[PDB]
């Protein structure tokens, strides 16, 4: 899903998240039996990521820990 | 007449297959769900160990049931 | 119900082959932008509810109707 979601978004290589971040945006953002909820969070996610390049610029990855979930 | 020379007639494609490269193939498309993964195996093992014979050949009917967005 | 008709157009994966029964082709509805308006969710199917990404519109405060009064 994150693969996905962030080659269809044009951001691939300047972002990246983690396994503590997935696993709080699955038990606080979603309460499916499915998928399509927790790729919809992921997609918000790069969305908002190619808005700030869009507007700023930085070099490298910019890893998204859990505690920056709330800023997305 | 134009319909009833296009409908296939006794014309297919082949059935015995490696077993292992469908394993792989069914691999790396979904994650998870064993049984419908092992449904398919032994169909294909089945398949190629009766094709010396002259037996009657017929294909499974399913149906898949499940909540709202697992992968059916 | 039409509802139940409604999973064929919005499904997000699968729409680029919606099949009229009208035309016997499959049209592709991928790059359409749909907006959908409801005032409750309740009474929209679980399936599809699913498909759709949900976004609120809470009501307005007082100081927010001063201005919109105002300005427009």
């Amino acid at each position: 899903l994150w693969p996905k979601q962030v080659r269809e978004s044009g951001m691939e290589g300047r972002i990246e998240v983690t396994d503590a971040a997935i696993l709080r945006v699955i038990s606080e953002y979603t309460r499916e039996a499915g998928v399509r909820g927790l790729e919809r969070e992921l997609g918000k996610i790069a969305r908002k990521g190619a808005k700030f390049w869009l507007e700023g610029a930085w070099e490298g990855l910019r890893t998204i820990d859990a505690s920056d979930i709330p800023t997305y | 007449l134009d319909w009833l020379t296009e409908v296939p007639w006794s014309k297919a494609d082949p059935e015995v297959l490696d077993i292992n490269h469908t394993r792989q193939v069914l691999d790396e498309d979904h994650y998870g769900l064993k049984d419908v993964k092992e449904r398919i195996l032994e169909y294909l093992a089945v398949r190629q160990l009766t094709q010396g014979l002259d037996v009657r050949n017929k294909a499974p009917i399913l149906v898949l049931v499940g909540p709202p967005g697992v992968g059916k | 119900d039409p509802a139940s008709a409604m999973l064929e157009v919005l499904d997000p994966e699968q729409n680029n082959t919606f099949t009229d029964h009208y035309l016997d082709v499959p049209y592709d509805l991928s790059k359409v932008f749909f907006i959908t308006t409801a005032n409750t969710l309740q009474t929209i199917p679980r399936p599809l509810l699913d498909r759709m990404e949900v976004i609120e519109i809470p009501g307005y405060t007082n100081m927010e109707k001063q201005a919109i009064a105002r300005q427009y």
